[PDB]
């Protein structure tokens, strides 16, 4: 873990996170969204389990990423739960959960739910 | 969003 | 919002979480499980939008919490995706996803999903 | 169960659902939209554990709702998934997902997510 | 749909179900465990939107499964919400959870949430 | 959508 | 588990 | 659990 989550990661969709493990659990970096150009890119902050195993199992982690930036104000966050498992081919497999801002007649649909699978590849 | 895959 | 969403906040199971919302929409403070006593404390990183509204939206948020401690190591992790709504009676309403670190045999049953509804008093 | 699930329930929003819970698990009835006007019902069909309980524990249930009928068509589907908790204040709590048939590039935005809590009163 | 939601559908696991989409919305038959033994059929109950095209979106549905037959009962159920997308390479794209009937102490833990995509290869 | 609150 | 409520 | 993959 750490070491192995420390890099740049890619998802099915073309997105591109880069991030940093802390030694105490902190995770810190920039999520980039597809296109790739300069205004794409949101700063995330999470945390991550230092300390996971003598049995295989994965490192359960997590981070959000609200979609503010100097170009761009979706008015929402998203907050990736998931592990990694390192290896050949290392991947974070996660769910996630982005809501908006709504009012309080809106908010009963605030919320949309998706799984991303992240590689190095 | 932002989130979202390319548009293209 | 920001100022809004500093303090101190507690959900219907007895949790206390208290947070410092940074100018630029960082989200930094500490969990504390029920109970209330000193190893209890997990810290928590996320993020807000600083920018929110003339609708009365809620500000969307999200942050992490990793299971571990000096006391305490759950090998997990949890999100919380919602939106604070501030007036007389402010609260944070959130859904979670909750990841534990397991094998790959039992990924299928890694995660666990809930709600919170957090207030000031 | 079956006998305590069959009736009426009502949710914070102001939706009524009719169910009948069959002998062998089945769940058949109606979900009734806000306002109460005829228009505003749909089919449910579901199931439940008709076998649940020495330690006080509630009974697994879900069912789903298409929304079609002869006056709307939302394209959309609703699957509620939780447990009926009886006695004097016998509730249903639930998690749900509503997912909207979408073309694949706004398929990763298809799927909302919710919980409500219905009561017989 | 209808015609090209009848069938058997596999998922990654390893799980079959084999279903009959009804005229009007109707969605019924049974789920296959891994391994793929008599014991391991539990009867499926579900709706799906039978008038979805023009733009070539998908089909929304979703079904219920209580894990109880005659040889278990897992006190459970879970709810796939999803869509179906035909075609030389249909599949039907979900998310599900899984609520287990706990004590009213472990209620926050008795709902899981994962992803699955069925095939009929 | 049907699902929701009354719009009122 | 720490994020649950009092076990008591 | 029989949502579960082979368990072998």
């Amino acid at each position: 873990a750490e070491a192995g989550i420390t890099g740049t990661w890619y998802n099915q969709l073309g997105s591109t996170f880069i991030v940093t493990a802390g030694a105490d659990g902190a995770l810190t970096g920039t999520y980039e969204s597809a296109v790739g150009n300069a205004e794409s890119r949101y700063v995330l902050t999470g945390r991550y389990d230092s300390a996971p195993a003598t049995d295989g199992s994965g490192t359960a982690l997590g981070w959000t990423v609200a979609w503010k930036n100097n170009y761009r104000n979706a008015h929402s966050a998203t907050t990736w739960s998931g592990q990694y498992v390192g290896g050949a081919e290392a991947r974070i497999n996660t769910q996630w959960l982005l809501t908006s801002g709504t009012t309080e007649a809106n908010a009963w649909k605030s919320t949309l739910v998706g799984h991303d699978t992240f590689t190095k590849v | 969003h932002p989130q979202g895959p390319p548009c293209k």
